[PDB]
């Protein structure tokens, strides 16, 4: 009973530290900041294979190789430069929502409905793709997955937590706690201390891997989160909700920095990522459209008018060098 | 492609293309039906040829030179907002329902409204079975069909019954171009592959009719 | 002559929107989306003769004997294509509505390129002879210039014989066949659907077949006369003359109406130009 | 493990004809180029044919065209050489090396155990000038082979591959392109060049190195190698 | 009764956080993208021999 006044007070009192922060917002600072211009940029490769719809896309880190999740399973790796698909690995099950390329390039790993996380082994002396470990204990449908190192990787589930896991022994190492929602993804700190999650209960919250806690939450979203990433230098980051806008969050400051709304967008936002410099913010929407904000300054700098259906999923090379976007249409597209 | 190791990857790639394309061609002839329903309604014991195969499971069923899937979601437990939606090209959604829990009628009714009215279900067909006639005619002597629904009207027979709860079930529509193929299932009822074949034979030619111009 | 231009620009307009829209997508199209593409394209061909018909038929041919070869190479080339066409889209539909179980497909785009093909070199093949023997001649009977053949009699009848069973009475057939089937599969089904189906179908192929019966019975009619069945003299030549005229722009008529019958009756073709014209 | 062993050889008389049998076992040998090399009586590696993957493509060396044959039966994980009419320059002994294409592989990994044949009785030219070097444990070497032609691409892959065969045994992959080391290989081996020279360099020298080192260029077919580096302990 | 037990000790934790006041931390996004501008591809197109595509 007391505590019920003792949660609403504690609110409070981060609300009014966090007012007492905030002196000039982020577009009163970079007002005489000279725009980016019109940022034309225009298919340069068109991938074609896939059956169904694409729901999930990763860049390999040496900037070349893809990897695709398709609802036909299939799990596709593709050579961006000359579209050669080196690889094509069969799934178990059809019900796939997420993908992801280890930093090393041995592994690649898939997830779905059928609540488990399948680690495939690409260097083996067999010269088949062979699925490594499958991990099991989420309760529910899995929305991300990102690789930590060859033997560890973060998951998140519909089960309203995320979890680390060590591949070589296939247990639970940590458990993250807290959302009261489905957790429908996360980014990996480029340091890989620290990650963020966006959940269904309209809210972001900033986790420590070593500590297994809760460092931060962020609110502001009037619906869930569906796309979530960190900002190049680690001290911010860009959420996408059903709202139909983007917000963006500074670690240090603890607050909101800037929205990315306008009136003539109404559908929800499905993919967001940043470009090398940060710059640009690049994000999915159910329109069967991608917008280029200036993150800066928060304008409309252009449109990648493509694709016949919805835009599932979005990449941008370490390099910075290319954009690559899927959609229901079963086609993936890289941009420059 | 000049190079000669990269004229093998090439090679390499081509042989990929051509599974993926018959791979594809053996799976054309599959027909994807999501099963919907409350908890003891017989969604797991609809068809007897079951064949199956926690998180989503699958049956596989064949009949009459066509190949059936069946999608069970129960377990989930959480937001169907989200999940949804890649069920979106499913041919026809089944909804089972139980005539002698009377508790969980409104949570079926709750259910068909929602899923009936989903914008990714604007266009998918609805195939409504009405299980369990046999304990309805048992309990409905006992128990007057006025407690489950305060608002009945008519007489307390059998007929009349049930024919009140299929309006109450295909009222929740509110849409043109959605049909619901509503039917009553027994315990021993062998031919229940057959009222899904021919009700997805109309859901087939309907959608035939869009994609060939005559709609 | 006001008629025929304004039935010259409702022409244009109608096929060329509709030739428009299909070229706006970026993936596969419907067996029966490229059939009417093809249709579109072929009666765009050949209404953009009108003009040259209309003259021909005011006062006389005074474009020589080239343009007499061009304009009939093209002119039978789009015939026989149109008729072709609508016997393949009807074709299509009865595949695809009376055996639907049978050719269910989970969402590939069948190709459908071949027959597309095959017909456009049947209809070439058949167009040959314009190329070669069609040309102007100085008649002594009406003493005007008309273009026309100089095959023998037996030759004439022989081409129109040709013409009659190969651009009417086959597509009128298949026509006949997988409408009448698709109708009677319609009435034994269920949905809210097969309502417009049936009116739909009913209508095009009474639109087809008063749009088409006209000009082919004249058609026999000659046939007859120049096989002794009939009697020539002057006044039935001119009733056939006023008949030819008459079945010739219901004809064009019909090949305008094409586009409004076929393609701007249906959802997704209507779904599709609202999408082009937002974009 | 990987496993292939082959079969056939033996003493056959001038003119006659063999066929040589390579069963393969532990990979999936319906996804791997193959290739028969043979190495005469201590004269050195030397490619002979190649089928590839579905067996869409086949190439021969201009010595054995015509005469010879390689065929791949899937189903029993086998791969074939026909030979026709043998004359007296065919004696070797017959490798099955296996290869897979495709961005990043390493496409001459594993090498058979070899048969021995005995009969009674335009291309680029890879060179390696020093036929033999003697060292000792813990001194740095240096191997080097110039070529004809210059195997960078416009890939900027150089294309080139450093083979080592030990004494008894059949040939082992170091560096499959121009600096990449093999899997299982030691971290001390090293390999680098430009357009036409290359070398090959060990540090910290073993017990375990010494053996012939061979050079082989994978531009374009025919595959040509080396003469061959002995080391002597 | 329990359940809110632990909420109520993670908002503590929570609302114990050394912040600085949003210029400072606004200021310093835009130095980063602005001394890593001549290194991003998409922000200003390179020059096509450069591209890989
Ligand atoms: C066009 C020419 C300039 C050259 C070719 C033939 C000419 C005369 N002719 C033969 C009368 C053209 C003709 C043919 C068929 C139809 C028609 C009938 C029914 C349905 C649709 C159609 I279209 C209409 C007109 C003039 C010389």
């Amino acid at each position: 009973d007391q505590l019920r006044q003792e949660a609403e007070q504690l609110k409070n009192q981060i609300r009014d530290a966090r007012k007492a922060c905030a002196d000039a917002t982020l577009s009163q600072i970079t007002n005489n900041i000279d725009p980016v211009g019109r940022i034309q940029m225009r298919t340069r490769r068109t991938l074609r294979g896939h059956l169904a719809k694409i729901y999930a896309m990763h860049w390999g880190t040496d900037s070349r190789l893809l990897v695709s999740a398709s609802q036909d399973g299939k799990l596709i790796i593709w050579d961006s430069y000359t579209t050669n698909k080196v690889h094509a690995i069969p799934l178990r099950s059809s019900w796939v929502m997420t993908c992801a390329y280890a930093p090393s390039g041995n592994y690649v790993a898939c997830g779905g409905l059928d609540n488990i996380c399948s680690i495939y082994n690409l260097k083996t002396r067999e010269g088949n793709v062979r699925v490594s470990r499958e991990l099991a204990g989420h309760t529910g449908y899995l929305s991300c997955c990102r690789f930590l190192d060859d033997n560890q990787i973060v998951t998140s589930s519909g089960d309203t937590t995320c979890a680390l896991w060590d591949i070589e022994t296939g247990q639970q190492t940590t458990t993250f706690t807290g959302h009261t929602g489905d957790v429908m993804s996360l980014s990996l700190a480029p340091d890989t201390r620290l990650f963020v999650s966006g959940a269904c209960d309209a809210s972001a919250k900033l986790w420590d891997v070593r500590e297994g806690m809760c460092r931060q939450t962020f609110t502001g979203h009037e619906s869930d989160i569906n796309a979530i990433c960190f900002f190049p230098n680690g001290n911010a980051f860009a959420t996408g909700s059903d709202d139909a806008t983007c917000r963006l969050f500074d670690l240090r400051a603890d607050q909101e920095l800037m929205t990315y709304s306008h009136d003539n967008i109404i559908c929800g936002i499905t993919s967001v990522s940043f470009s090398k410099s940060g710059r640009l913010l690049l994000a999915g929407y159910d329109d069967f459209n991608c917008n280029v904000w200036d993150a800066l300054k928060a304008d409309r700098a252009g449109v990648l008018a493509g694709h016949d259906n919805r835009v599932s999923c979005l990449g941008v090379t370490d390099d910075g060098m290319a954009v690559a976007t899927g959609s229901w249409d079963s086609f993936l597209k890289i941009w420059n | 492609t000049l190079s000669a190791e990269e004229r093998a990857a090439l090679e390499r790639s081509k042989a990929i293309e051509k599974n993926l394309k018959e791979d594809g061609i053996s799976a054309a002839k599959d027909v994807k039906l999501l099963l919907l329903g409350a908890d003891n309604s017989g969604k797991s014991t609809i068809v007897k040829q079951m064949k199956i195969i926690t998180g989503i499971v699958e049956t596989h069923f064949t009949f009459k030179n066509l190949h059936f899937r069946l999608f069970d979601v129960g377990g989930q437990r959480s937001e169907r907002k989200k999940w949804i939606h890649c069920f979106e090209d499913v041919t026809a959604i089944i909804f089972c329902v139980d005539l002698s829990d009377y508790n969980r009628m409104h949570e079926s009714l709750m259910l068909f409204d929602s899923i009936c009215n989903n914008k990714f279900f604007i266009d998918t067909s609805i195939i409504l079975f009405l299980n369990k006639k046999d304990l309805f005619g048992e309990k409905i002597k006992k128990s007057p069909l006025t407690i489950c629904f305060p608002e009945y009207t008519g007489p307390n027979t059998y007929e009349d019954a049930a024919a009140y709860i299929q309006a109450q079930f295909e009222s929740k529509n509110r849409s043109p171009n959605k049909e619901i193929y509503c039917h009553m299932t027994c315990a021993t009822d062998t031919n229940n592959a057959q009222v899904i074949f021919d009700a997805v034979t109309d859901i087939i030619i309907a959608n035939n009719l869009r994609g060939c111009g005559l709609y | 002559p006001a008629l025929y231009s304004l039935l010259f620009l409702l022409g244009l307009l109608g096929n060329g929107a509709v030739a428009a829209v299909l070229l706006s997508r970026r993936t596969a199209l419907s067996s029966t989306d490229t059939f009417l593409l093809h249709l579109a394209v072929a009666d765009t061909l050949l209404v953009l003769t009108l003009p040259l018909w209309a003259v021909d038929a005011a006062v006389q041919w005074v474009f020589g004997s080239g343009l007499c070869k061009v304009a009939g190479a093209l002119f039978n080339i789009n015939f026989y294509a149109g008729a072709l066409l609508l016997a393949c889209i009807s074709f299509d539909r009865y595949l695809n509505i009376v055996h639907a179980t049978q050719l269910y497909r989970r969402g590939p785009p069948a190709r459908v390129t071949l027959t597309c093909l095959a017909v456009w070199g049947l209809c070439l093949l058949f167009a040959l002879p314009d190329f070669i023997f069609l040309s102007a001649h100085h008649d002594e009977r009406l003493n005007a210039t008309h273009c026309q053949y100089n095959f023998p009699q037996v030759g004439r009848t022989a081409l129109r014989v040709l013409q009659l069973v190969a651009g009417f009475l086959l597509p009128l057939l298949v026509m006949a066949y997988c409408y009448a089937h698709i109708l009677a599969v319609l009435l034994v089904s269920r949905g809210q659907r097969r309502l417009r189906a049936m009116r739909l179908v009913v209508v095009v192929v009474v639109a087809f077949a008063l749009c088409w019966t006209p000009y082919h019975l004249v058609v026999l009619v000659d046939i007859l006369m120049d096989l002794g069945a009939l009697a020539r003299n002057c006044g039935r030549e001119s009733r056939v003359d006023v008949a030819k005229s008459v079945t010739s722009g219901l004809g064009y008529m019909h090949c305008c109406l094409n586009p409004l019958l076929y393609a701007f009756v249906g959802v997704k073709f209507r779904e599709r130009m609202w999408m082009l014209l937002l974009r | 493990d990987v496993q292939l062993v082959e079969s056939g050889g033996g003493l056959v008389q001038p003119g006659g004809s063999r066929k040589l049998s390579c069963s393969a076992s532990g990979f999936a040998f319906s996804s791997f180029g193959m290739h028969w090399v043979r190495q005469a009586p201590e004269k050195g590696l030397e490619w002979v044919a190649y089928i590839s993957s579905g067996s869409g493509t086949i190439y021969y060396a201009d010595t054995v065209k015509g005469r010879f044959t390689i065929s791949r039966d899937d189903p029993k994980n086998t791969l074939f050489l026909q030979m026709t009419s043998l004359r007296s320059e065919d004696t070797a002994m017959y490798y099955c090396v296996r290869s897979i294409y495709y961005y990043g592989s390493s496409p001459f990994d594993f090498w058979g155990q070899g048969t021995t044949l005995t009969v009674s009785s335009s291309d680029i030219v890879m060179t390696q000038a020093t036929s033999s070097v003697p060292v000792t444990p813990g001194e740095s070497v240096s191997i080097s082979c110039r070529s004809s032609k210059s195997l960078l691409h416009s890939n900027g892959n150089t294309y080139l591959y450093w083979f080592l065969q030990r004494p008894g045994q059949s040939p082992q992959l170091l560096i499959y392109r121009m600096s990449n080391l093999a899997s299982g290989v030691p971290d001390r081996f090293s390999g680098s060049g430009s357009g036409t020279a290359f070398t090959l360099t060990i540090s910290r020298l073993e017990a375990e190195d010494v053996g012939v080192y061979y050079c082989m260029q994978h531009l374009e077919y025919p595959l040509t190698f080396g003469a061959g580096t002995k080391l002597e302990l | 009764i329990a359940q809110a037990r632990k909420l109520v000790e993670q908002l503590k934790m929570e609302a114990n956080i050394d912040r600085i006041k949003v210029s400072k931390a606004a200021a310093d996004l835009m130095a980063y993208c602005e001394a890593h501008a001549k290194e991003d591809p998409l922000l200003t197109p390179v020059p096509a021999s450069e591209n890989p595509f």
